[PDB]
RNA sequence: GAAAUUGAUGGCGCAAUAGAUAUAGUACCGCAAGGGAAAGAAAGCAUAAUAUAGCAAGGACUAACCCCUAUACCUUCUGCAUAAUGAAUUAACUAGAAAUAACUUUGCAAGGAGAGCCAAAGCUAAGACCCCCGAAACCAGACGA
RNA sequence: CCGAGCCUGGUGAUAGCUGGUUGUCCAAGAUGAAUCUUAGUUCAACUUUAAAUUUGCCCACAGAACCCAAAUCCCCUU
RNA sequence: ACCUCGGAGCAGAACCCAACCUCCGAGCAGUACAUGCUAAGACUUCACCAGUCAAAGCGAACCUUUGAUCCA
């Protein structure tokens, strides 16, 4: 349920995914539906990231 | 008679490489060039690939032989240096 | 099987199936081993070790039974002391 | 009746005209103009092979004959002509046997020194 | 008149070849009659299968072949052979790899 | 949002202009035709 | 391909030639020219000095529908295509000689 | 005079004869492959000194076609693809 | 049976008359083959389908270029009659990066840094 | 293959080979039972026979033919010009129906669904996928010496 | 048109058998086991699509039996 | 006459390989009564079914071929 610049969350996501992945992590950006999909589990991880920076 | 044209050292097939495909087909009657030819440019880009090929195939074996010699150097001086007592 | 019953257009299962196979809910399809019961006297040890065991399926044989029973017998049972609840589910599975 | 084609008549004359000019009932039945045209497309596709084959030898005869009007055979000419770094080509060749003789009777005579 | 005959082969032969990897209880050879005899950490089954009883390297060898005494057909053999006479086999081997265990460190009392 | 001004540029939303979602409408294999014909599979 | 070529002449290259129609082109690679009472032959091309040819774009179309089929016996194999090659019409407009012997 | 069966499989075959002009395409495939056993006579390196020098390389490629392999996933989706469908009906006001 | 085949040795161990026909010093050996398919692999062994397409050479007469080391040897010796092998020849060293795009081989088998 | 229990004038039809068999259960066929129609508002020829040679065309050509190239189609077969099958030809009609599980695209999301059902990211919705003709027969009831 | 009439119905009988199966275009795509079974089918192998991630083929040396040949298997490199 | 299983050759050297192919053998016995129970990892008769081997551990002691399901 993204709103805004559904762009600006998919390069947010890959500076904080790549560190941990070693690599910058493949992803799909669906702008119609405000969705962002990334390759491979990370929903812990992401989950943990929204609440800091407080969504 | 491509053998001929084999033992002189050109092309067997005259289409091949020479100055009757090399050279632009056409210029400007003004005498500026013309635009490279789609063929010219196409075998100029495999030709530097087989360049580039070659450098790096000769440059890795080199490379290789350096190592193996610095292996063989670095085994003998370490036997060497074993003996110390 | 039928795929569309005349009395309800609903596709059936097949109990031969359902009496002789379990289906672990993770898609796995338990089976006893034939023979397990048979002339045991002549049997080596071994032998009987490996007929009283619990077996699993094929990948095409689970296809084959999935393909045979209907939704019901696919579902989530949560019975009192299943012997099978751990087994209901995958751990550590990698592709 | 629901669907029924209403173009027939143009799916059929689609193929027909290409047979209207064909024998018998292979330019009017669509049963029998079809497989024709068929063959004749197929025909027509794999003779752009045999028209510069049949150039190609026709060159090579003309060439023959302006040649052996000058006492070259076909093969000294071409070889000569090679080995002199004429890269005239046999279309070319014939053209000149045709219309340039005395251009042709220039180049004969090279081949044939060049042989000498 | 010549009946039978329609059996299918076993299967058999070496299941690891040397320089191979071997897991502990992994079948090496498979045979009807001991072409390969049992090395170091390999274990011999009732139907004379060479498995590997350590997990390490597979490597074949030939070994002088002193028979278990009790063999009698084995010992006679030897008693009919001449004094220089030594008699050899080929002998299965797993090279262990790793290390039966190492010490950690679990409290500091 | 930039997607409703570009909606405010674009032509009325009509009946005439829906589409479905691209990828959402496999498009139906009947046996007509040489590849789906004949023996039609 | 070679072409035999004469001032005033027509010349239907099987290309486009990325020249817009009307302009003037010097053709460099030539082979063979020659007069009624003398002809000079490149090894295998003569030099610039020597000869100047000139040609002129006069047409940029496309050829005909060429049909390619392809039809294959109690194999339902049947396949038709159409092809139209691009064409550039060329007219010769001189051919210049020079002393450079 | 009838060769029986048919021609070039059978026990009975029609007689074929060997020109002069295969004899020669023979010879000169011959020499052109003796000239490659020549110059396969002469390895530049010999197979320890060659063991590895190409190591980096070939693994750099290898981690080239896994990335190309993962890196397979569905392509973007963008609102002006599917507002740009509402210009079918534009028209000339 | 048909199998694959094992050259024995000593067909690949040049001779004195071998090194005058051919030009090819033992010593300082060149380093690259010139490689070209001038035999389909058609009516070949599958094996053999398989080393040319390994080597780069499915299309006839386009030469590639290949290191003169054993393992390269060995396909080259599997598939020696699909093929001419040439030492490519150096006059003026390897291509430098200005010159990398100026060179041509010719069909002596010399890549010159001039065309 | 249950039950307890739950409780609920119109046409993205045909339009005279279609739609009813139907203008009619008539004509006609049958001893009888019984079967049961049709229809109303291009091909084929003629103008103008025919020319050496040949899957009838193609490459062409100044030129129709002459030249060169070219072993109909479908089906069934390892393999068909095959002297294997089918087809005189035109028109019209005449043959891929669907679940389980997937995948794709939406919705919502530890929940989904407009009760029931599923759920250890699932659930809901949609999209895609399963032909035509043909026996000799068997049985029931009539009709026939 | 009687080795068991004819008609209607069950009935769109059934057919592992024969025949047929209609737009365009591109792409990938070829030779074991069981079975009242060899005119069929199911599993395998092959094949197609989509997906995941990481080694795959080639491959020298070393290695693979006593009894009584061509080659093959295995894999560092490449 | 044969139909299942097994040994040898064809099929020489990993495996695999047919036949109205050339030969041979078996439908169990002897033994004991841990010839128990459990369990890593493997093999596998080209599928499945079925069939093999087995460390460690526990427990006593100190083994060398035929056939499913249902039904009783
Ligand atoms: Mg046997
Ligand atoms: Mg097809
Ligand atoms: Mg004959
Ligand atoms: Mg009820
Ligand atoms: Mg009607
Ligand atoms: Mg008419
Ligand atoms: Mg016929
Ligand atoms: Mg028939
Ligand atoms: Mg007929
Ligand atoms: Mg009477
Ligand atoms: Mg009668
Ligand atoms: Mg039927
Ligand atoms: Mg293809
Ligand atoms: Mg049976
Ligand atoms: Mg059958
Ligand atoms: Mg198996």
């Amino acid at each position: 349920k993204v709103e805004g610049d559904i762009w600006a969350l998919q390069k947010d996501v890959e500076d904080f995914l790549s560190p941990l992945l070693g690599k910058t992590p493949v992803t799909q950006v669906n702008e119609v539906t405000g969705t962002l999909r990334i390759k491979g589990y990370f929903d812990q991880e992401l989950k943990a990231w929204l609440l800091e920076k407080g969504f | 008679g491509g053998q001929w044209r084999l033992q002189q050292g050109l092309a067997a097939n005259p289409s091949g490489y020479g100055p009757l495909t090399e050279l632009p087909d056409w210029s400007y009657a003004d005498g500026r060039p013309a635009p490279p030819m789609k063929g010219q440019l196409r075998r100029k880009a495999e030709r530097e690939t087989f360049a580039r090929r070659v450098v790096l195939l000769s440059q890795e074996m080199d490379a290789g032989l350096q190592a193996w010699q610095l292996r063989q150097q670095k085994l003998q001086e370490e036997q060497r240096k074993q003996e110390n007592a | 099987l039928t795929y569309f019953s005349a009395r309800k257009g609903k596709r059936k299962t097949v109990k031969a199936v359902i009496d002789r196979f379990l289906r672990l809910h993770c898609g796995l399809w338990v089976r006893r081993k034939a023979g397990y019961k048979k002339k045991l006297w002549k049997k080596t040890p071994a032998r009987k070790k490996r007929l009283r065991e619990f077996v699993f399926c094929n990948k095409t044989q689970s296809k084959l039974l999935d393909k045979m029973t209907t939704s019901f017998w696919k579902r989530r049972n949560w019975y009192v002391d299943d012997p099978y609840q751990k087994y209901h589910d995958r751990t550590n599975l990698k592709v | 009746l629901r669907n029924r084609v209403t173009d027939r008549y143009f799916r059929i004359q689609e193929v027909l005209k290409h047979a209207r000019h064909f024998r018998g009932r292979k330019n009017r039945c669509y049963r029998l103009a079809v497989r024709t045209v068929i063959r004749a497309f197929v025909k027509c596709t794999k003779a752009r092979y045999l028209k510069k084959k049949n150039m190609r030898t026709l060159w090579i005869n003309r060439i023959t004959a302006a040649s052996q009007e000058h006492g070259l055979k076909y093969p000294a000419l071409i070889g000569n002509l090679v080995k002199c770094q004429v890269e005239l080509n046999r279309k070319v060749l014939a053209d000149l046997a045709i219309y340039e003789p005395k251009t042709f009777k220039s180049l004969a005579a090279l081949a044939s020194r060049r042989r000498h | 008149k010549n009946l039978g005959g329609k059996s299918s082969g076993r299967r058999q032969g070496i299941k690891k070849m040397e320089g191979h990897y071997v897991h502990a209880g992994n079948i090496i050879a498979t045979q009807r009659h001991f072409r390969w005899h049992p090395g170091a950490h390999v274990g011999v089954g009732k139907n004379k299968c060479l498995y590997a009883l350590e997990e390490g390297i597979v490597r074949y060898t030939k070994e002088v072949y002193v028979p278990h005494p009790r063999n009698t057909e084995a010992v006679d053999l030897i008693t009919r052979l001449p004094k220089g006479a030594v008699l050899y086999k080929t002998f299965v081997h797993v090279v262990p790899a790793k290390p039966e265990g190492t010490f950690k460190l679990v409290a500091m009392l | 949002a930039r997607a409703l001004d570009l909606l405010r540029g674009l032509p009325r939303v009509s009946l005439a202009n829906l589409k479905p979602n691209p990828g959402s409408k496999k498009p139906e294999r009947r046996p007509r035709g040489r590849r789906r014909g004949r023996k039609c599979g | 391909r070679q072409w035999k070529v004469t001032s005033e002449d027509l010349i239907l290259i099987g290309n486009e030639l990325d020249l817009a129609c009307g302009e003037r082109i010097r053709l460099e690679k030539v082979l063979l020219v020659g007069a009624d009472n003398f002809t000079l032959l490149g090894k295998p091309l003569l030099g610039k000095d020597l000869v100047r040819v000139e040609a002129t774009v006069i047409e940029k179309t496309e050829s005909w529908p060429r049909i390619i089929m392809r039809f294959r016996k109690r194999k339902n194999f049947k396949k038709k295509r159409i092809v139209t090659t691009p064409q550039t019409v060329l007219r010769i407009n001189s051919i210049e000689i020079a002393p450079c012997l | 005079g009838r060769i029986p069966g048919r021609q070039w499989i059978g026990k009975h075959r029609r007689p074929r004869f060997v020109s002069l002009r295969a004899k020669q395409n023979m010879i000169r495939r011959l020499e052109i492959e003796a000239e490659n056993h020549y110059w396969l006579s002469m390895p530049y390196m010999t197979r320890e000194q060659e063991r590895g020098h190409a190591a980096v390389r070939r693994r750099e490629a290898f981690e080239a076609i896994k990335a190309a392999a993962t890196s397979k996933f569905p392509p973007h989706r963008f609102i002006a693809d599917q507002l740009d469908h509402l210009n079918v009906t534009k028209k000339w006001s | 049976k048909f199998t694959r085949s094992r050259i024995p040795e000593k067909v690949f161990q040049a001779s004195p008359e071998d090194h005058e026909k051919y030009g090819g010093d033992p010593q300082n050996p060149h380093k690259l083959h010139i490689v070209t398919r001038i035999k389909s692999t058609r009516r070949r062994p599958y094996w053999e389908k398989d080393i040319i397409k390994m080597l780069g050479l499915e299309k006839a007469h386009t030469p590639q270029v290949h290191k003169n080391i054993p393992s390269v040897n060995a396909k080259l010796k599997v598939v020696k009659h699909l093929i001419r092998i040439k030492p490519l020849k150096l006059p003026q060293g390897l291509p430098a990066e200005e010159n990398m795009s100026n060179t041509c081989l010719k069909s002596t088998g010399e890549l010159v840094v001039q065309w």
